[PDB]
């Protein structure tokens, strides 16, 4: 049931769609506790994040390190995915074990163009 | 005119040396007096180890800076993502490169090795060739072996992995050998380190100069 | 032939199919293109019951493939504790070295299998054995971030 | 993301087809409104023949434009230099690429052909390999032949020319063959077209799947 | 053997050495690794006077290398008009094809040798001869820019 | 004597120097009646053009087509070589068989930076 994880990481879109339809868990979890949505946001696969959203994937799922899919999308400097994820009710003020938001992560990475989206 | 590259660990470093590393290579073609800084971070936020930094100014006047970060074998095969963020004062915007474990179908390599006939001029030298085909993913390490002794990497040239007309990837390896070498022992082994070769992550093939 | 089917049966965990193949005369120490015996695959895949059956039929517990791995190396890599103990009880070499100097203690330290490490040490593992790159299992655990395991290795 | 490339005539086109051409390739990753123009000119100022232009839009959105210009054999071997200029309304400058005859030491290729052993699954198919080595300069054309038939280029894969540290360049070619083919005739020929193969600019080796 | 130095002699142009080697038993139809005969090399290098020596002493005028080149092909390439004549007078196939259907008329058109094409035409060179790419010798001269030659290529 | 022609093309820097000590003709002509100075100017080998200049090669040498080293350097957009040949003295108004000067070439190829060097 976790072929969706590798399919989200690999980014083969139609492969993801067919697995989701068969009922595969959209909230499956890797060694770090991250869903297919985390991997798709982090790896910049916008096309799959929407398919997962259509399947109702938790947009604020917490990894074993307490990182939401939004955190990884900001870490990877993927601008459009972040605003997509925010549009689907993302929690900006969520913090990890470290105590960090996506904003803190753009501050560490020096990405103020995306920090504007989080400021905005 | 600044470039940056981030590589996955070599299969040799990960399986043979048991000490995987990733290297952030920055190549500055025309260097200013500012100092480049390379910073490391993991996607999980768990802590990075202490990296090693190297610096060399080449003859064409360019500067190559590399940072080598030790990674955990567990963390790599379980899919951790690592980023390298490069900041230089005269660079307007930061350059970030990322890396993570390979994906997709997994196929073990097939190895074949051959020896060229005796050219009249090449009486004391022979060329050995190695074909490594039909493997996936594309990451692979090639090694040449003689008298239970690893030959240096400088002694052979290995082509870049190319997609087969059919299925998989294929590389070739060219290695010249001397008469003194095959007269001592006429057995040379071409060995490939590849994740999909189970159970030991190595496939090999031997070849002799003399029929 | 029978050796190929036994290797596949030993890898897949096909328990009764290993017995039928050996009843047909399959070599218990058959090897593939890289010297892998069925005991190698059973130890790698974690099939303790097939590991036991193969040993009872004269399987070479110290068989080496072309890299130099024994089944102990493989049981140490995947962290099969009960398979490591049975291999050792049948006379596996805890200090077996590959073509690069890698002992089972090296592999246990690389993958963070603490309880594999304890057993290997109880059976006389050289903490001071270096691979041909000059590194002990202590070094391997440090290089892999298993600092908690490095205290047991010095 | 606009890049342009200008190639020399392939040794096959120049020595075998007897019709040497040079091609200017432009790949535009994000095609905006406006016509791409490609213009040719010779260094001596002599007239150029009429060229052929081809356009093709790939799935990702990119435009690929090519112009192929016929050149004279005597012309090319005597050192005429040709130049392609690429212009678009939304490009700041124009792009210029130039090409002329190869230079440097000249050495004829050595060709060695090998056959892989039969495998239980691949009993109906099997792999032929060709080593073409110690040739200078770097331009080479590679062809596989069977039963007086030139096999389609899509059936083999040839590595980029790579320099042995001291003596020449080397390429490898991998070709999968079928049982139907070697049972019809177990003679497969790997031919190279190269300038310094004198007097006919061809070097070849034959291989048989079964001895 | 002696055949090697004969090949080297015929290429270099050493007329007396060719005669000395032939007297000593050297094979007039010796070949190197590509099937190249001394008559091929002498015709390519332009040594009329070795060409005649080899032809009078049993050299195959229509010998073909592994590509399908007869000596007449190489003579037309390097534009040696008198060698073209002597080869034809000794029975050279004026319409000989290489593996790709290339005739001596094709090559003379490629390198713009009008004097050679009309000698070939005089000896019955087929104006309609097509290489395996579908191009007559007229097409080759047009594509190489010798319109002055394509006029007489009928 | 014409080994300097092949070396000028190849850009063999110090080969050229030993070939001039032995006094290889600096005004040897190829199929296009062009000297090793033309070729080095055409192909952008500046050190070479200078040693040919030091050894007394005609900066205003003309090929079959009437083209000087200035023509070929302008055609190839090698801006510095144009300046050097000018500093060592070349006829900027020199036309060719088809009626063109180095400035006319710069206009046809659209190099305003070259045209500005030429008209000053
Ligand atoms: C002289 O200038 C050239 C520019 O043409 C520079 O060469 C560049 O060298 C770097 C490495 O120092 C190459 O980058 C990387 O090479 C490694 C090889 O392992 C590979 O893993 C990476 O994917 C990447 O290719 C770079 O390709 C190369 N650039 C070119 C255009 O060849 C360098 O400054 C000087 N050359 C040398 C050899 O030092
Ligand atoms: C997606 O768009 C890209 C446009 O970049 C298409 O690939 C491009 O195809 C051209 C023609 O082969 C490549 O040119 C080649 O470039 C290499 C160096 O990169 C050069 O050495 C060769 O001589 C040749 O000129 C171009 O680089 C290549 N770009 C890449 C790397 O993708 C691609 O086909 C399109 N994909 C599809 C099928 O939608
Ligand atoms: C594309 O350009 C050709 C070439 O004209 C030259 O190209 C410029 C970039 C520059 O190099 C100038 O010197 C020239 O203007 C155009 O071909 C010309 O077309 C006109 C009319 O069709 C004709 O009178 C000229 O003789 C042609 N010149 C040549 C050399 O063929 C062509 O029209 C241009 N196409 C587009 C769409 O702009």
């Amino acid at each position: 049931g976790k072929k969706l994880l590798e399919a989200a990481r690999a980014g083969q879109d139609d492969e993801v769609r067919i697995l989701t339809a068969n009922g595969a868990d959209v909230n499956a979890n890797d060694y770090w506790g991250h869903t297919p949505l985390h991997l798709a946001a982090m790896l910049g696969h916008l096309e799959i994040v929407e398919v997962l959203l259509k399947n109702g994937a938790d947009v604020n799922a917490t990894g074993n390190t307490g990182r939401t899919p939004l955190h990884l999308a900001a870490w990877a400097d993927h601008l459009e995915i972040v605003e997509v994820l925010l549009k689907h009710g993302a929690d900006v003020n969520a913090q990890d074990k470290f105590g960090k938001t996506a904003f803190d992560i753009s501050i560490d990475n020096g990405n103020e163009d995306l920090a504007e989206i989080l400021q905005k | 005119g600044v470039s940056a590259y981030l590589s996955r660990p070599s299969p040799f470093d990960l399986f043979i040396r048991k000490s995987p590393t990733i290297t952030c290579l920055v190549v500055d073609l025309a260097p200013s007096k500012g100092t480049v800084n390379l910073t490391w971070s993991r996607a999980s936020g768990k802590p990075v180890n202490h990296s090693t930094r190297k610096e060399e100014k080449q003859r064409n006047g360019t500067l190559t800076v590399t940072s080598t970060l030790p990674v955990g074998t567990r963390d790599w095969i379980e899919g951790e993502t690592y980023q390298c963020r490069v900041t230089h004062p005269h660079l307007p915007r930061a350059l970030m490169r990322s890396t993570t474990k390979t994906s997709g179908p997994r196929a073990a390599p097939e190895v074949y090795a051959f020896a060229t006939p005796e050219w009249p001029g090449s009486r004391d030298k022979r060329t050995l060739a190695c074909l490594i085909q039909n493997f996936m993913p594309e990451d692979i390490s090639v090694q040449w072996l003689h008298n239970e002794v690893q030959l240096p990497d400088a002694r052979h040239s290995t082509t870049q992995p190319r997609k087969t007309k059919g299925s998989g990837f294929f590389v070739f390896s060219r290695l010249e050998v001397t008469r003194a070498e095959w007269e001592q022992k006429d057995e040379f082994i071409c060995r490939a380190v590849h994740e999909a070769a189970s159970p030991s992550q190595t496939v090999q093939r031997a070849v002799s100069v003399n029929p």
